[PDB]
RNA sequence: UUGACAUUGUGAAGAGACGUUUCUUUACUUAUUCAAUGAAGCGGAGCUGGAAUUCAUUUUCCACGUUCUAGCAUUCAAGGUCCCAUUCGGGGCUGAUCCGGGUU
RNA sequence: GCUUGUGACGGCCCGUGAAAAUCCACAGGAAGGAAUAGUUUUCAUGCCAGGUCGUACUGAUAACCGCAGCAGGUCUCCAAG
RNA sequence: GAUGGGGAAGCUCCGUUUCAAAGGCCUGAUUUUAUGCAGGCCACCAUCGAAAGGGAAUCCGGUUAAGAUUCCGGAACCUGG
């Protein structure tokens, strides 16, 4: 109130000390920083081949959480589950009949990708869960086209961590249940249907389909003036 | 034969420059923001004389657009330029000598020197004694403009390169006969180890291919294909033609 | 000039060391005529801005 | 999100830097006092041109460990011989000794406590 | 130094080799190559506003902090506005339009 | 007067004749400050400490290099009638 | 002339801020504590390289067989606390 004063800046070309702003846009980031970025965007440019453009098609939000909570019905044993249920057998089959069978048949998600991959081809399978983001992706590739071949719904599911989580580790690569108890087999039909309509399905047009391209930001507008104001 | 004396300079040594009592590296600002869209002032605060370089160089500070601090940035004084004067660098600077604006700023005849190669390479072209650019035209196909060069060549580059209007200080220096030995001494002093010359028909065959002798004459044509290999590269390299001719003007 | 007293070192005006009183007061000079002709400046630019 | 940076300058994140917290040690057992007193003082030198700088000086005489300092010796000098000391003067001898030339205070007599250590 | 093959990729004009496909002028930028900068202000769209055409509409243009002077320009900026009951200290939103993270 | 220091000038250059540590000063005004008391240690005075290595002598028609106590070589200061 | 690097079969060669995530200062919080932390600007920067270049400060008299601007005597100055 009149005793201090609007002493405004001059903030232009010429004259005012310029005031910190964001440049956030113009950080020299380390070298590790713009490798993984630039990685993405090479692979972005460049037309990349149909069976690699099969993924990027990953799961909508519902059709996943709805797969996941179907297959956090079925967690691996812990390791103290484990624990007693050997302290369990061994101490009393080893002490009796029953060749280890002092305990119920376990119903398990089943995980590894050298396991999985003789289920699909052994037609045990009834669906199965590929992360999207596999690197090398040369580890999968093949999986489509593998479920696909022997009739095994598959999804391209999104994270290859989410399904860490799944079989209690870091990362699980894969994820695919085979037997599953009696209640629960309604879902399955109806997961399986959900996604066999969003893939193996798709798959024959998907298959046809090459990805990449995109100009990036700057070149694209460039391009699309050169149609909007020379058109 | 012995390794001769023009491929020696290659290895540096005793053949490097003779720096130490050089201002800076003579170089117009940083192509900022500032002199990218608008101009920016700065006074010329003394006009000083570099070693090794008839020609002075204008030292011209300014103000930093984004610290409160005094940046300096040396240049090469343009003639009439004077201590106090301001200088106002950018595309929307004035057509004033002293100033520095990009190419494409200046009409078809502005006379210009220190001008850029490609824009903001920072300084490349007219940049000795009494030395200036002429602009000849301009091209808005792409940002260019053509061009007269000092030794005659007209070339064209684009118009965001900077030039500073004007001719570059130093007067007609060659117009003073130098003399003594004594004065080239000097000269060269403070530049390179390139003087006193010997006659490559003075020495003798291991020094150079004029080397032999018996009576002091090349022997074969002096002339030298641009083939050659070094090592034998001395005299009229790609000689176009030799002789005397009085030839009057260069190629417009 | 470590080993001595401020005095030594000064003179009582604006910039003591530093410049040099004819130095100062053209300082001065040159400073108020523009801030004032900056005012004169801006007015001027205010006249002919209200013609058109 | 995004958070502001005001610097295109990127640097190293300050990480914590622990600190050393071993498992074995390295020594066995520490090394005692290399250079003590009776270590650092050597040997009175007794030249008949270091005893007219007793009888007329008040200063000390000493040979004294090469490894040692001015302030090692005066410690030393006082430590050993119950006295105080003003200025330790030191050279080393051609003979690749160290002599060191120790003034000692008034209250002291160099002469006295030259033949009360036991040479004159 | 000259040719070839490899590094080598996408879109087109033609003149051609019998809609694919290899040939000379040529658009792309992501490979590679050059330079600068303490990777600052790029690129797209808007606020404001002076004209226009249309026989009315948005169909676009144009402009949008510095030039008599060898001062001065810095403390997340004063102002404005919100919160903490606010003792003194802070903070946030504007000031200083939004949007892409392609440093140029 | 001689040697040397130093000042104000003057001639000369297509030669215009180092750098850094270091010391200071100004611009700035953050912040801290009194009345029964507080500000200041760029003012005077007072207190303590200042380590390590070199230090002799020759330096030349004999202490250096020329196989040597060699008519050679080897940088410099002081300078009486 | 070390270092992120880039050459070279390799002894090593190149580059010296070089296409690198290259730090250390003031100080409040906290008065569990002499300190972790909370304000923060500053910083394209190893080191080696001058006993004639730059550079904090000592003088006189007396003294030894041989040392002295270093010892004695007296009188000073600089630096850091």
């Amino acid at each position: 109130n009149p005793l201090t004063h609007s002493t405004p800046k001059n903030f232009g070309i010429g004259q005012a000390v310029q005031p910190k702003r964001n440049l956030s846009r113009y950080v020299k980031w380390p070298e590790y920083v713009r490798v993984q970025r630039q990685k993405k965007i090479l692979s972005i440019r460049l037309k990349v081949p149909p069976t690699i453009a099969q993924f990027q098609y990953t799961l909508d939000r519902n059709t996943a959480a709805e797969t996941f909570k179907l297959f956090n019905k079925y967690r691996p044993e812990t390791a103290a589950e484990k624990k007693e249920r050997l302290t369990k057998e061994a101490a009393a089959v080893a002490e009796a009949k029953s060749k280890q069978d002092a305990s119920p048949k376990p119903y398990a998600v089943k995980y590894g990708l050298n396991h999985v991959v003789a289920l699909i081809e052994n037609k045990k399978a009834k669906l199965v869960l590929i992360a999207n983001d596999v690197d090398p992706i040369e580890l999968v590739v093949f999986l489509p086209a593998l479920c696909k071949k022997m009739g095994v719904p598959y999804a391209i599911v999104k994270g290859k961590a989410r399904l860490g989580t799944l079989v209690n580790q870091k990362t699980s690569a894969v994820a695919a249940l085979t037997e599953v108890r009696a209640e629960d087999e309604a879902a399955l039909a109806k997961l399986v249907s959900t996604i066999d309509a969003n893939f193996a399905d798709k798959y024959d047009e998907v298959k046809k389909h090459w990805g990449g391209g995109i100009l990036g930001n700057k070149a694209q507008a460039k391009m699309d003036k050169r149609a909007k104001n020379s058109d | 034969g012995r390794v001769i004396r023009n491929q020696r300079k290659g290895a540096g040594s005793i053949f490097t420059s003779h720096t130490r009592l050089r201002q800076g590296a003579a170089k117009l600002r940083t192509l900022d923001y500032a002199e990218r869209h608008g101009y920016i002032r700065g006074i010329v605060k003394q006009i000083v004389h570099d070693s090794g370089r008839g020609a002075p160089l204008a030292k011209v500070v300014f103000r930093d657009p984004y610290k409160y601090r005094l940046r300096e940035e040396i240049f090469i004084a343009n003639e009439g330029v004077h201590t106090g004067q301001f200088i106002y660098a950018g595309k929307k600077a004035s057509l004033n000598v002293g100033n520095v604006l990009p190419l494409g700023s200046v009409p078809e005849g502005t006379i210009v020197s220190n001008v850029e190669e490609k824009p903001g390479d920072r300084g490349a072209l007219a940049r000795a004694s009494g030395n200036y650019v002429i602009i000849i035209g301009h091209n808005p196909d792409e940002n260019k403009t053509r061009v007269r060069l000092p030794s005659g060549a007209k070339k064209v580059i684009s118009s965001d390169a900077r030039g500073v209007i004007g001719v570059i200080a130093g007067g007609g220096r060659v117009d003073k006969p130098l003399l003594k030995a004594g004065r080239a001494f000097h000269k060269y002093r403070l530049k390179r180890n390139s003087w006193p010359k010997t006659r490559g028909v003075a020495m003798n065959p291991v020094d150079h291919p004029h080397g032999g002798g018996n009576h002091q004459h090349i022997g074969k044509a002096s002339t030298i294909s641009r083939g050659a290999v070094s090592g034998q590269k001395a005299g009229l390299i790609a000689a176009r033609r030799t002789g005397l001719l009085r030839g009057s003007q260069k190629t417009q | 000039y470590a080993t001595v007293s401020k005095t030594h070192k000064t003179v009582s005006r604006a910039y003591g060391g530093s410049r040099c009183a004819n130095c100062v007061k053209e300082r001065i000079i040159r400073a108020f005529l523009i801030e004032e002709q900056k005012i004169v400046k801006k007015v001027v630019k205010e006249q002919t801005e209200a013609a058109k | 999100a995004l958070k502001v940076r005001t610097s295109a300058t990127f640097r190293l994140p300050k990480t914590l830097k622990l600190a050393r917290a071993p498992k074995y040690a390295s020594k066995a057992v520490p090394h005692y006092n290399r250079l003590d007193s009776y270590k650092v003082i050597e040997q009175p030198i007794t030249s008949e041109t270091a005893m007219k700088k007793v009888e007329d000086g008040n200063i000390l005489v000493f040979q004294v460990s090469m490894k040692a300092n001015k302030y090692q010796i005066k410690k030393a000098v006082k430590e050993l011989y119950e006295v105080d000391v003003l200025k330790v003067n030191t050279l080393v001898r051609p003979n690749g000794t160290k002599k060191a030339y120790v003034r000692l205070t008034a209250d002291y007599d160099a002469l006295d406590i030259a033949n009360r250590i036991g040479y004159i």
